[PDB]
């Protein structure tokens, strides 16, 4: 009894049922066995897009702040608007108790990106 | 054909400048062909503009280079023949944005798109070589200092060195022409501009010359120990 064919089923099974507003794909495979996910998402809706997240998860206990903003500094200091957007996002994240990268993180990110227009 | 009325509508009004992304996505098929994006709008607008910085558009340029086709932007800012005009006002902003663009890293294209972008940035460096020529007179060194500084900056090792090597091993004539232009620029730079000037340019020239030399030159030293290998084998 072992997978031997793909990533943990629960994660892909749950994210596969998300909205079509998002788009998931894979980066260079640096999370082959343990991370099992390196996703890039681009919000496609009636709002301005932004830099995609990293989305690297941990085992199903999910104490995982999957995105870490590798390109935070320059890509977010490029413009003040998206900088304030990022600030609002970060302020909203900490209130989430035991957030879930699969649903909660992306949902809050989309909510903040859509509220960005104030 | 839609791009014409699109850019007309864009410049015609002072929009929120962030709702532009939404307006474009709505007005465009959102994935038909992104080769008709803002990539060429900047140049086709600045052509007629000439001696004008064309504000309110650099914001769009930034909101594009945030996440768009970096390759097209690169090739189009490379082939931009502004050295002849030498406005020193728009090309200044161009080099400024190119600095932060090339600072961190490029993106993946899952193809030889990376090599194409490398050839593009090589042509862009060739273009930058004319900065000292456009600043030789300077009767009406500011641009020269910044241009040579960005030249020195772009030479971060272990990041682009292999890419430049690949580019040089993919075509030679362009590289030989760039080297000849560098030699000519160094020769024309034989005037006593300043202490820092005409001195660091030679350093960048030697660095460019060493670019195709090798990537793993043996620079170790302080090996104070009699090697018994040769002794024993002999």
């Amino acid at each position: 009894d072992d997978e031997r064919q793909s990533i943990p089923s629960v994660l892909q099974g749950e994210v596969a049922r998300l909205d079509p507003k998002f788009l998931v794909n894979l980066d260079p495979s640096h999370c082959s066995n343990n991370g099992t996910v390196h996703l890039i998402c681009k919000l496609d809706d009636k709002d301005l897009p932004s830099v995609p997240p990293l989305e690297l998860s941990v085992p199903a206990d999910y104490p995982a702040q999957s995105p870490l903003w590798i390109d935070r500094q320059w890509q977010y200091d490029a413009n003040p608007f998206l900088q304030s957007v990022h600030r609002c996002m970060t302020s909203r994240l900490l209130q989430l108790p035991d957030k879930h990268s699969v649903t909660a993180l992306l949902n809050t990110w989309a909510q903040s990106v859509h509220q960005a227009c104030l | 054909v839609n791009l014409k009325q699109a850019i007309l509508q864009a410049w015609k009004e002072r929009w929120s400048d962030y709702q532009w992304a939404i307006n474009m996505k709505k007005f465009f098929p959102k994935g038909a062909t992104w080769d008709i994006l803002n990539l060429a709008d900047a140049l086709l607008e600045q052509a007629m503009i000439g001696p004008s910085p064309n504000p309110l558009i650099l914001s769009y340029l930034k909101y594009a280079i945030s996440s768009q086709m970096v390759s097209y932007s690169s090739v189009l800012t490379a082939i931009s023949k502004f050295d002849d005009f030498s406005r020193d006002l728009c090309v200044q902003a161009l080099l400024d944005i190119m600095d932060m663009f090339c600072d961190r890293l490029s993106c993946h294209g899952k193809a030889e798109e990376c090599i194409g972008l490398c050839r593009a940035l090589l042509s862009a460096l060739h273009w930058l070589l004319r900065c000292t020529a456009a600043s030789a007179e300077r009767l009406r060194e500011k641009q020269l200092a910044m241009c040579l500084q960005r030249l020195e900056k772009t030479l971060s090792s272990t990041k682009n060195r292999a890419l430049l090597h690949i580019a040089k091993l993919e075509e030679a004539s362009s590289w030989t022409a760039i080297e000849h232009s560098l030699l000519k620029l160094g020769e024309i730079l034989a005037n006593l501009s300043n202490p820092q000037l005409r001195s660091q340019a030679e350093q960048c020239g030697t660095l460019i010359r060493s670019i195709p030399t090798m990537l793993s030159v043996h620079a170790e030293q302080m090996h104070k120990t009699g090697f018994p290998t040769v002794h024993a084998v002999i």
